[PDB]
């Protein structure tokens, strides 16, 4: 079992400092460590604990006597020796010199591994690029264009990736890693002996432990210990600067930064050596200085530099703070900094925002990491009452619009003050909107009116919320469990009191093992004030991995019940009184999400094709509002969501519970400095304590604290008499200023207007938040006429920039699942690989990158095997020919291989059917040479796996091929039936079945057993039907590591699936082998499929072989769609260039035109006119009835009823069993059924953090016109047309061009196409089985709704029929 | 006469209550004292 | 008599605008815990909502 939970391959948890001061002082190692620098770790009696934890210290005492015996001098106390011993951050400046190159031969035979299986497949996959370019184009120069320098193959990818700087320091580094991973799993097994590791080369002695690892350097004469974490810490950073040095040599469009980023770096590092852990306060300035740097440039001359100057100040003071360096060198070593920022282009300043992990993380401490949150609590904070109260009305009044808005433009139930005039009295007897410079008047009254009950809302509205696990902290009485027993077992010995006992318990378990849980009474803690009497209550916080700046350091912990109702509470206001309040523009719609920035950003871009408008920028950071929340400014608030609600107090808890309690910092190995503090209450307000902290907690009741400052940007909006469109979304909120200018303005003079205009909110915007008690500091705001930010992302100028570095920076080796899969992996570098294509990079290198990366890690996992194994003869098979591997490597991942990137996903993310793209791309890599037409054969004539009637329909497109799906997947699927089946919740009490997949089963063979299979129809109404809640609802399961790990504690796997799940990737390999072999005997019809048969025809074929034992023969219908690349026929017209396929015959095309004069970050009036490019179209039902408040078992009812009948037939016994499949999830009668379902005609079938999909650069002056095409699989097919011709247009003029001499035109002909097919469906297909007996949960309202028409709904129903009976 | 007295204590009702809702507000942004909505 | 009560009853209307004036423009101030005092100690507060009405109702 302990070969499957493996230690953490990433980095996952934050760095302790202590940790390793704990490991380092129990051996009694080397160390030139201060007496204050080990902190509470220097009182211990280490005596006691070195007898204890025997076999740890013999580890240690090892490794301190092979570091004695090795090194002399180090035996030379009192720092008299030249060996220096340097904690983490100061070793920056030497890891290159850490380098084991003899007496390790693994890194070397991946390398040669990766070359020769690299080498032969380079100049296939040039052609491959080169054949698509050549149809998407008509020319051979598509990818090429911007960079025509030097076009680097996949073998020159692979030879500078490994030939680069820091190749060796991550070579080095990954077989340290993978030594203490083997080491650790050892240790865990219990194998207690050889458990050190001795490297003993030459100039760098390393022994590796467990525990910890020590690394000495002779060129240096430094000596370093590195805990597991830190080494997982360095060896991904290492992995990233190796990653983005690479991708800066390979691509010309990062060529630029390449330099910049070594002096950076190097700098930086030597910066780290000399102060230590306060340089990450210097990276996380130059995360700052990135835009201080990009609004250098903006024409206003009043915002020019501000931020830059500013910026510079506080590098200064960060770099005098410790007198470290003089105000001369502090000054010559900032201007080294910013001179790498500047003559770049916007793009590549905004790319160097990958250097902020570069660097590492700091080792953290509770103390420090305590000591900011105590600073921004505890503190006092004057407010503004009247300040308060005019944000208030406007809340009100935001509030009563939202519920105009919806709810038929009706007021909600309101109580006027008597202070109220008459004409707010008329305003709400009449019903109407309430006027924002209304509001401002007369804020007295709009304030102190009382919204009363308006949402029937329940807290058990959404049971998602209930089934995610959330930490949860251990109860007050044991506080001290959290810390490492060996630190406290003194101090607790001393104080005559008995050891408290550790807590383990998970939130997601706890909730699952109660036999009595009723949301309700979860919500009656708060409601009824037993929260702030309850002895019990304790909440912490720990510390933060993979954070650098100070603040957000730390993360809170509750106990479980006031986790439930923080959980309860976000629920109900995310879900009735959030959505009332647009004023903003962040949605869960990503894609209106984008177009609304893309919108708000080109506010101001107008051109030439009176007056005009402009539009200046504000970008807001609100990361210490949680801290500085006070509730005397939330209490109103928190009062009218509470009558809104009817609950008589809820949602002001977090702030009351919080002043009553001592908060701490829960770290294993920081207990307390003073052994006397046994008891929280009894704390100080100092060393890990907070004490009473008056403010909340990030993330906690975050829906009020946005939709206050959503009110406050209204009150500031109304006040300067300014249009604003806001984008608040909790950490950065982004404000366009809008002004009229004059049209025949300078552009200059338009911007300083908008400036001049913007100045007045601004400051009314500061006083505002002053007066809620948030100080807007000139860190915080960035006033900027080009640009703003929002979710890390900067929109500039009518443009996302890249930052395609820091996508490449997190391509490691491995994924942090735990099956550790070779598919899950090459998936990962696959999406990396997406994002790279996405943020400007140029996509033949993108493509040659998946590939070249997808080797390597096979390579990698091949000669690095996770797990030792008895029989390696499909390991040497593959090791031996790399052949192999590149056959493998090459395959796409439907058809078994490992690449899982498209050739059509460099273009579109939409890909409708996966097989067919996987086919086309198989055919292009056996036209270009990569492949073989015999690797096609012997996958069509490949022997059916092991599939059921329930793995067609769950997941369709897919083959009847085995381990196609990763052990991950299992793992989780593990873990949720082993919750799921120890769940005795209230909730949940029907919801599993001992037989529930043999139901499954019988269900799909039910819709699927038919005379056309329709994978698509079976998949829906499975998803749509009692059994498919059921699975739903168990896919709501978090399958966390730690939930995995308590599956199969509490469950263990069997022996035969224990072993099948450690040794899945040797036989995913040797499944492979029997296809990317030799060429095996097929049938003979096989033959007539080519490698110029459509993809689609090919599909076909596969599908039908592939499930031949499940449909004897019978067809699939409805699955497969062309692929977007090889079903257009492109042509880009040039100047005196005439199309070839308008002019011979073929006249069906989409029409993409781009104006010539364009240029980027110059005049909008001398550009074209810009516009919101086409960035896709979602869902947007004509029913019969319309039902309003319909439940969700009502709507998936609906859903499947209209499915099927356009499905199958609408016979009556086609309607009879729809209404059956319905009765398992409703309670209707026939006759409302038939009249309420939407209608049975051209079903979408349609079945279920920001990524742009591209920069929009010159996208946004693109033209598109299908007036010459015939246009819901056509939909979709003509919406990836469109994208794909965009895309063609922004890889035309790649990043590095930022102008347009000339005006081009792309026809992009789908007609002559044999993909494009005809559509026949909807015959009557009746069922050749009888329906299942399929077992309902009746009493459980989440799958089975007793009454879920009202009287008044049933009465309204039937007259509607009625009508439509006599009316005709 | 008695018009205009009723006319001006009209205003003296909406400032009163206006110095009410205040310090009720007031009264109920004490942490110290959890305060409940009616309903 | 009716006369008197007219003056001085404006007089009352002119005080009740400046107290609103100033109660308009008051601060409401959160102490903290700059002392850092053990939240026992600080522990002098109702456990107990109150279901008093505010403004309206
Ligand atoms: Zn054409
Ligand atoms: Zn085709």
């Amino acid at each position: 079992l302990n070969e499957i939970l493996l230690p953490e391959v990433h980095l996952n948890s934050p760095i302790v400092r202590y940790k390793l001061f704990y490991y380092i002082l129990h051996g009694q190692l080397p160390n030139d460590l201060e007496p204050d620098d080990l902190g509470p770790l220097a009182n211990q009696n280490w005596k006691a604990i070195r007898a204890e934890e025997s076999q740890v210290h013999a580890r240690l005492k090892q490794i301190r006597v092979e570091l004695i015996a090795r090194i002399p001098s180090l035996r030379w106390t009192r720092s008299q020796r030249e060996i220096a011993i340097l904690i983490w951050p100061r070793i920056l400046p030497i890891l290159q010199a850490y380098d084991l190159r003899q007496s390790m031969q693994l890194p070397t035979v991946w390398e040669k591994l990766t070359q020769s299986t690299v080498n032969l497949i380079s100049d296939g996959l040039e052609r491959v690029v080169l054949h698509i370019s050549n149809q998407l184009t008509g020319k051979p120069n598509l990818f090429t264009r911007s960079r025509a320098y030097s076009i680097p193959s996949t073998r020159e990818l692979s030879q500078i990736w490994f030939n680069n700087e820091w190749s060796g320091s991550v070579k080095t580094w990954l077989m340290i890693k993978y030594r203490m991973r083997q080491l650790i799993t050892n240790q865990k097994t219990g194998e207690l002996t050889d458990l050190v590791t001795i490297v003993d080369t030459r100039s760098t002695l390393c022994i590796i432990t467990p525990e910890l690892v020590a690394l000495y350097s002779s060129e240096h004469k430094a000596l370093t210990y590195l805990t597991f974490e830190m080494v997982l810490m360095v060896t991904d950073m290492l992995e990233g600067r190796l990653n983005v040095s690479s991708l800066c040599t390979a691509s010309h469009y990062l060529s630029p930064l390449k330099k910049r980023i070594e002096v950076l770096l190097t700098l930086v590092d030597d910066l780290a050596l000399l102060m230590g852990d306060k340089v990450y306060g210097i990276v996380s300035s130059l995360e700052s200085f990135v835009y201080a740097q990009l609004q250098y440039g903006d024409p206003v001359i009043d915002i020019k530099g501000t931020f830059y100057g500013f910026i510079c100040n506080e590098i200064l003071d960060l770099l005098t703070e410790d007198n470290i360096f003089t105000e001369e060198e502090a000054n010559k070593v900032l201007l080294d900094l910013t001179s790498q920022f500047d003559n770049l282009s916007p793009d590549l300043t905004a790319e160097l925002l990958c250097i902020m992990r570069l660097w590492g993380h700091p080792t953290l401490t509770a103390s420090q990491a305590a000591s900011k949150v105590r600073e921004s609590m505890c503190a006092p904070k004057v407010l503004d009452f009247q300040t308060i109260m005019k944000t208030l009305a406007f809340f009100h009044a935001i509030l009563i619009n939202g519920y105009r808005r919806s709810h038929n433009g009706i007021w909600p139930p309101t109580t006027l003050h008597g202070n109220a005039p008459k004409s707010l009295i008329e305003m709400r007897h009449d019903n109407s909107e309430l006027k924002y410079e209304y509001v401002l008047k007369n804020w007295k009254s709009i304030s102190m009116l009382r919204i009363h009950k308006c949402f029937d809302a329940s807290p058990d509205e959404d049971l998602s919320i209930f089934m995610k696990d959330k930490a949860i902290s251990c109860p007050r009485q044991d506080w001290m469990g959290v810390f490492r027993r060996s630190l406290i077992k003194q101090r607790y010995r001393d104080a005559n009191r008995p050891l408290p006992q550790p807590f383990n318990r998970r939130l997601l378990l706890n909730f699952l093992e109660d036999d009595r849980f009723d949301p309700i009474k979860e919500l009656e803690y708060v409601t009824s004030g037993e929260y702030l009497r309850d002895p019990e209550f304790c909440a912490s916080y720990s510390l933060k991995e993979k954070e650098i700046k100070a603040t957000g350091r730390i993360f809170a912990k509750m106990t479980k019940r006031m986790r439930s109702c923080q959980v309860i509470a976000e629920s109900l206001l995310a879900n009735h009184a959030g959505k009332l309040m647009r004023e903003n523009g962040v949605v869960l719609d990503q894609l209106k999400l984008t177009k609304s920035l893309l919108t708000m950003n080109q506010i101001g871009i107008i051109s030439e094709h009176g007056f005009e408008i402009a539009a200046c920028f504000l970008t807001t950071d609100l990361t210490k509002y949680c801290l500085n929340w006070r509730y005397q400014v939330i209490i109103p608030f928190a009062r009218t969501l509470n009558s809104m609600y009817g609950i008589p107090h809820l949602f002001e808890w977090i702030h009351l519970r919080l002043m009553r309690s001592t908060l701490y910092v829960g770290d294993p190995f920081n207990p307390p400095s003073d052994p006397t503090q046994l008891d929280l209450d009894t704390a100080l307000n100092d060393d890990i304590f907070i004490v009473s902290p008056r403010g909340g907690i990030e993330g906690l009741c975050q829906k009020l604290w946005t939709m206050i400052s959503i009110s406050t940007i209204i009150l500031s909006a109304t006040e300067a008499n300014t249009r604003v469109m806001s984008m608040v979304q909790g950490d950065n909120q982004a404000i366009a200023i809008t002004t009229r200018v004059v049209r025949s303005l300078s552009h200059s003079e338009k911007k300083e207007q908008a400036y001049k205009a913007s100045k007045l909110f601004f400051e009314r915007l500061r006083a505002n938040n002053h007066g809620i008690g948030h100080h807007l500091k000139e860190q915080e705001t960035i006033l900027s006429s080009d640009f703003f930010i929002y979710s890390k992302r900067v929109f500039y100028k009518g443009r996302i920039l890249t930052q395609a570095l820091k996508n490449v920076s997190k391509m490691c080796l491995t994924a942090d699942i735990l099956g550790d899969c070779s598919q899950a992996s090459c998936s990962n570098l696959a999406t990396t690989v997406m994002r790279l294509t996405e943020n400007g990079v140029e996509k033949d290198l993108c493509y040659f990158l998946n590939a070249f990366m997808t080797i390597r890690q096979l390579c990698y996992d091949l000669v690095f095997p996770q797990t030792k194994s008895l029989s390696q003869d499909i390991t040497n098979a593959y090791l031996n020919h790399p052949i192999l591997i590149s056959r493998l490597c090459l395959l796409p991942s439907q058809l078994g291989g490992l690449n899982f990137l498209s050739c059509s996903r460099l273009f579109n993310r939409n890909i409708g059917d996966p097989l067919v793209s996987a086919i086309a791309d198989v055919k292009r890599l056996i036209k270009a040479g990569c492949l073989d037409i015999w690797v096609l054969y012997n996958i069509l004539g490949r022997r059916p796996g092991k599939g059921k009637w329930s793995t067609l329909a769950a997941d369709p497109y897919t083959l009847n091929i085995d381990y196609l799906v990763p052990s991950t997947t299992f793992l989780k699927k593990h873990a949720q039936y082993t919750l799921m089946e120890r769940s005795v919740n209230p909730m949940l009490r029907g919801v599993f079945s001992e037989n529930a997949a043999e139901e499954e089963e019988e269900l799909a063979q039910y819709l699927l057993d038919r005379e056309v299979v329709m994978p698509r129809v079976a998949h829906v109404i499975l998803a749509q039907s009692s059994c498919g809640r059921r699975k739903q609802i168990q896919g709501y399961l978090d399958s966390t590591r730690t939930i995995i790990r308590y599956s199969l504690e509490v469950r263990p796997l069997s022996a035969k699936k224990l072993n099948t799940v450690i040794e899945y990737n040797l036989l995913y390999l040797s499944y492979n082998l029997e296809i990317i072999e030799k060429p095996n005997i097929v049938q003979p019809f096989l033959n007539a499929i080519n490698v110029d048969t459509c993809s689609i025809d090919i599909a076909r074929s596969l599908r039908k072989l592939s499930w031949a034992t499940l449909l004897n023969g019978r067809p699939i219908e409805g699955l497969e769609t062309p692929d977007p690349i090889e079903l257009v026929h492109g042509c880009l017209i040039i100047g005196s260039d005439e199309c070839e396929h308008c002019s011979s015959g073929d006249d069906k095309f989409t029409w993409f035109f781009l104006p010539k004069g364009i240029r980027l970050d110059d005049d909008p009036a001398s550009n074209p006119p810009i516009r919101v490019p086409y960035i896709g179209s979602k869902t947007d039902v004509a029913s019969m009835a319309y039902i309003k408040g319909a439940s969700v078992s009502l709507k998936s009812a609906l859903r499947l009823a209209g499915v099927y009948i356009w499905a199958f037939g609408d016979t009556e016994e086609s309607w009879q069993d729809a209404y059956e499949l319905a009765s398992t999830r409703v309670n209707l009668t026939l006759e409302q059924l038939q009249s309420l379902t939407p209608l049975p005609t051209s079903a979408n079938l349609v079945h279920r953090k920001f990524t742009p999909a591209s920069s929009y650069a010159f996208s946004s002056f693109v033209h598109i016109s299908n007036d010459c095409q015939i246009l819901t699989d056509s939909n979709l097919i003509y919406q990836q047309v469109m994208i794909t011709g965009l895309a063609l247009i922004e890889t035309w003029n790649n990043p590095p061009i930022n102008f347009s001499v000339y005006e081009t035109t792309l026809h992009l002909h789908t007609g002559s196409s044999c993909c494009i097919r005809p559509v026949e469906s909807c015959v009557v297909n009746p069922p050749l089985l009888p329906v299942p007996l399929i077992n309902v949960p009746q009493m459980n309202k989440f799958v089975y709704d007793p009454e879920p028409l009202s009287l008044l709904e049933m009465e309204k129903i039937e007259d509607i029929a009625y009508q439509t009976r006599i009316g005709g | 006469m008695v018009t205009q007295i009723k006319n001006e204590l009209s205003t003296v009702k909406t400032t009163l209550a206006t110095i009410e809702g205040m310090m009720a507000t007031v009264k109920i942004m004490d942490p110290g004292n959890p305060t409940g909505v009616p309903v």
